[PDB]
């Protein structure tokens, strides 16, 4: 019977991060810390922050608990208020090609491949640059959306391990399944999910869109 | 050294021996310190003629016998012992002894070199100020001296073939340097041994293993000509490799009565469709465009920069269409008639001893460009556009003498010199830069506005391009409803073949082809049928060309990069200047050329495997 602690963590996890998650992998998890740390009787404190590292580490797609609204891919357009503690599966950059983005990972130079003779025709800084655009794919384990950086969101990086939690909150316009986030609507809280980090690294995701195979 | 030093050696001196790289320079150069009065008189040798012309050196009235050889006096080839293929295994050649020796049609002016000796008391060389023209100088006095050992020899340093160069070339008559012949003896025998070694290893050995493809054929090896396919290869693998990408952007138009303004997305373009079609649905609800931001700044367009080799062999190639082959034999046309400087320079910098100001002068007597040569005149004089580079041996290419009797290509070289040369020396095109920023549903647009307020530079060089877009008048707060808003499809384009300008940029950029000889190894790829030219006109590379770069690659060590040979050029350089001795280098790079020879006949099955995929099955 750890259903005492269970109620203390329940409301720690949704009054400091908006975490939601079920009773049974909440007394599962807890009975587990306690097994870990056998030799002590943990305050609640400690146990309450051991559970969260547990959440971070966990599957939302494993833990069937929702947390987005019903039919949020079923309306075209609206706009969605509240805190939700959702995971990313997987990330790329729309702002950049593909081939572009895997040939700088690949660690390939390409030095000689854009040598010209023709005079250097200096471009305008949004060009010269243009800001970075990631496109999230977002879930809460049940629903899959996705999350665009509508406006520029330094805290995200296209580096971020599959499994990431992260917190959307606030006020967010979406369309067509997708959120048009803020800086002011993303807070990142860490993770990721080991099963995600095999299938989903940025190498893979880039090489899908560019079609190489056995993949 | 000093003039007091000279005039004691001239002392008794009745006969001096001239010797010019070419009988034309020879013409030239004997016509121009004689004031036309020269004799002429023949030689043994039809082609290359004796001009004799009384004239006074250093306080010593002299006759000058001015004379000329043609090209290199001497060949290079190992002894007569490894000279035939069958005759020694092709690892040898890298310490097989070298002999320099004159040919039988060249034995003609050898013999009058050696005549004409016997009655000089003094050598001067007239050979042109190049690597190769102080190694033809060395051959010169070696056969002189062979008749006189104790003959007095000169160096005529000069950079045009003008009465005041050559006069003055005369009054600073220097010793010639043997530090910068070596550097051409040393890059002779190591381009002979790399060569041959790596010639005969591979044509032997394919012409064994595809007889019917490759039979009789020449499958030559430069230490050179590699890197240079290689750039070619590496670019065609490129585009191979390359893979195009659908992206898609926001257009938004608005018209005006004469002209369509077009506003162009700060997002620039999306690699995703949900991503733009997205942003694009916010952009039809509420279309209504707000201008948020009418910026203007002073624009200009830069004057062309002082001319070396490497830019007028690409821009005669780019703007011309002359290829740079022939750009050189142009070029080295026109400085022997006397109208430009010495084509092969590395110098971008106007040296301060030369006058601008009478070679702007000299071009105001023409049609076309006078006008302007008068302008730069009347705003107070030439204003060059420097680089950072000089020789410290010759000045940038430019326009020494005025000639309206010029046809074909030798005219349009000439005009492109005289046109660079006055674009350098005038002002930047100056102009007024405009934007407008608009907002769109929270999205920006830019469009963007020039006006040329004085062309300058651009009125004598059409080579360059600036064009007035004219923007019509947007106040910062307007509300406007846009002509069309769409969300327009576009994709990534791979790169293109490499022109000739675009190779020569590449082979510049990795430090291969210096000392002007990017031509020679393009012509020598082109030559030996590694690469071909597209329509367009671009380098396509050959099946056999392909094969030799893939085979070699393979074989673990990155030998089609051009790192060896930019290391090799460099020692030459520093041979020249005197920071590296001719034993070292040829010790390091036979040394290293032995060891990619070795690993190379180790692995000589990655060859055969690479060109197999072209040529199929062969033993
Ligand atoms: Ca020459």
């Amino acid at each position: 019977n750890v259903t005492s602690i269970a109620l203390r963590a329940e409301t720690w996890l949704l009054a400091a991060w908006h975490v939601k998650v079920p009773p049974m992998w909440l007394e599962a998890c807890i009975n587990w810390i306690q097994e870990e740390n056998n030799n002590v009787n943990l305050s609640q404190a400690q146990m309450n922050k051991q559970v969260f590292e547990q959440w971070l580490l966990t599957d939302l797609r494993d833990l069937e608990h929702p947390l987005l609204p019903d039919g949020i891919l079923e309306i075209p357009k609206g706009e969605l208020n509240g805190f939700y503690a959702l995971q990313i599966n997987s990330l790329v950059d729309v702002s950049q090609p593909a081939y572009s983005q895997i040939q700088k990972l690949r660690g390939k130079n390409t030095t000689n491949d854009l040598v010209t003779a023709e005079a250097q025709v200096t471009p305008k800084p949004w060009e010269a640059k243009p800001s970075r655009m990631l496109m999230l794919q977002l879930t809460d384990g049940i629903v899959q959306i996705q999350g665009m950086e509508y406006q520029p969101i330094p805290i995200l990086h296209s580096d971020l391990p599959p499994g990431t939690k992260i917190l959307i909150y606030g006020n967010i316009s979406f369309r067509l399944g997708v959120l048009l986030l803020k800086p002011e609507n993303v807070k990142v809280l860490g993770g990721e999910v080991d099963a995600l980090l095999e299938e989903y690294a940025q190498e893979k995701v880039l090489a899908r869109l560019i079609g190489e195979p056995d993949l | 050294f000093s003039r007091a030093a000279m005039e004691m050696a001239l002392r008794g001196v009745r006969k001096v021996l001239c010797v010019a790289e070419k009988n034309d320079a020879a013409k030239g150069i004997a016509d121009l310190l004689s004031n036309g009065r020269m004799r002429r008189r023949e030689g043994l040798s039809k082609f290359n003629k004796i001009y004799e012309f009384d004239y006074h050196l250093y306080g010593q009235n002299v006759t000058m016998v001015m004379t000329s050889v043609s090209g290199h006096l001497l060949a290079h080839d190992f002894q007569m012992q490894f000279r035939k293929w069958q005759s020694c295994n092709p690892l040898v050649l890298f310490e097989a002894e070298i002999e320099k020796y004159c040919p039988e049609n060249f034995v003609d002016i050898k013999k009058t070199l050696e005549r004409e000796t016997r009655q000089c008391q003094a050598l001067v060389i007239w050979t042109d100020c190049d690597r190769e023209g102080e190694n033809i100088g060395f051959e010169i006095i070696h056969v002189c001296k062979a008749v006189k050992p104790n003959l007095q020899v000169l160096r005529a340093r000069f950079s045009e073939i003008t009465p005041h160069a050559v006069r003055t070339a005369c009054e600073n008559l220097t010793e010639p340097d043997q530090r910068v012949s070596d550097a051409v003896d040393v890059r002779q025998e190591l381009d002979l041994r790399i060569g041959a070694a790596f010639t005969r290893f591979q044509t032997l050995r394919l012409q064994r293993i595809f007889p019917e493809v490759l039979a009789e054929q020449l499958i030559s090896y430069g230490s050179c000509q590699f890197p240079t396919l290689g750039f070619v290869v590496e670019r065609f693998k490129a585009i191979q490799a390359f893979v195009p990408e659908i992206f898609h952007r926001i257009k938004v138009t608005h018209d005006h009565k004469d002209g369509i303004v077009e506003f162009n997305w700060k997002r620039h373009r999306l690699f995703n469709h949900t991503a733009c079609l997205v942003l694009y649905q916010l952009c039809v609800e509420d279309p209504m465009a707000t201008v948020v931001e009418v910026r203007s700044k002073p624009k200009s367009k830069w004057r062309p920069q002082a001319l070396d080799t490497v830019e007028l062999e690409k821009l005669a190639s780019r703007k011309l269409r002359i290829n740079a082959k022939e750009t050189m034999r142009i070029a080295e046309k026109l400085y022997t008639q006397g109208y430009i400087s010495y084509p092969r320079t590395e110098t971008n910098i106007f040296p301060r001893d030369l006058n601008l100001t009478v070679l702007v002068e000299q071009q105001t007597p023409d049609p076309r460009w006078g006008a302007f040569a008068q302008s730069i005149l009347e705003r107070g004089g030439p204003t060059p556009r420097n680089g950072n580079k000089s020789d410290q041996a010759h000045p940038p290419i430019h326009p020494t003498k005025y000639t309206n009797n010029l046809q074909g290509d030798e005219q349009r070289l000439y005009e492109f010199i005289v046109r660079h040369f006055l674009a350098c020396c005038s002002q930047d095109a100056q102009g007024q830069e405009t934007t407008v920023e608009i907002d769109i549903a929270q999205e920006r647009f830019v469009a963007h506005g020039l006006m040329i307020l004085a062309r300058n530079y651009l009125d004598v060089y059409p080579y360059d391009h600036w064009s007035d877009k004219i923007l019509p008048v947007y106040e910062q707060g307007s509300h406007f409803q846009p002509s069309t808003v769409e969300m327009v499809d576009g994709e990534t384009s791979p790169p293109k073949l490499l022109t000739e300008a675009d190779l020569i940029a590449l082979m510049e950029k990795h430090g291969i082809g210096t000392d002007a000889t990017h031509a020679e190894h393009i012509e020598t790829i082109k030559a030996r049928m590694y690469v071909g030219l597209t329509p367009d006109k671009r380098f396509l590379p050959g099946h056999l060309g392909m094969g030799l770069v893939e085979g070699y690659d393979s074989m673990g060590y990155e030998m089609s990069k051009p790192d060896l040979r930019a290391e090799l050029e460099a020692d030459l350089k520093l041979i020249c200047d005197g920071k590296k001795d001719k034993f070292v280098v040829l010790r390091q790079q036979v040394q290293k050329y032995k060891q990619v020879f070795i690993e190379a006949v180790a692995k000589a099955k990655k060859l055969d495997e690479a060109l197999a995929q072209y040529f199929g099955n062969g033993t």
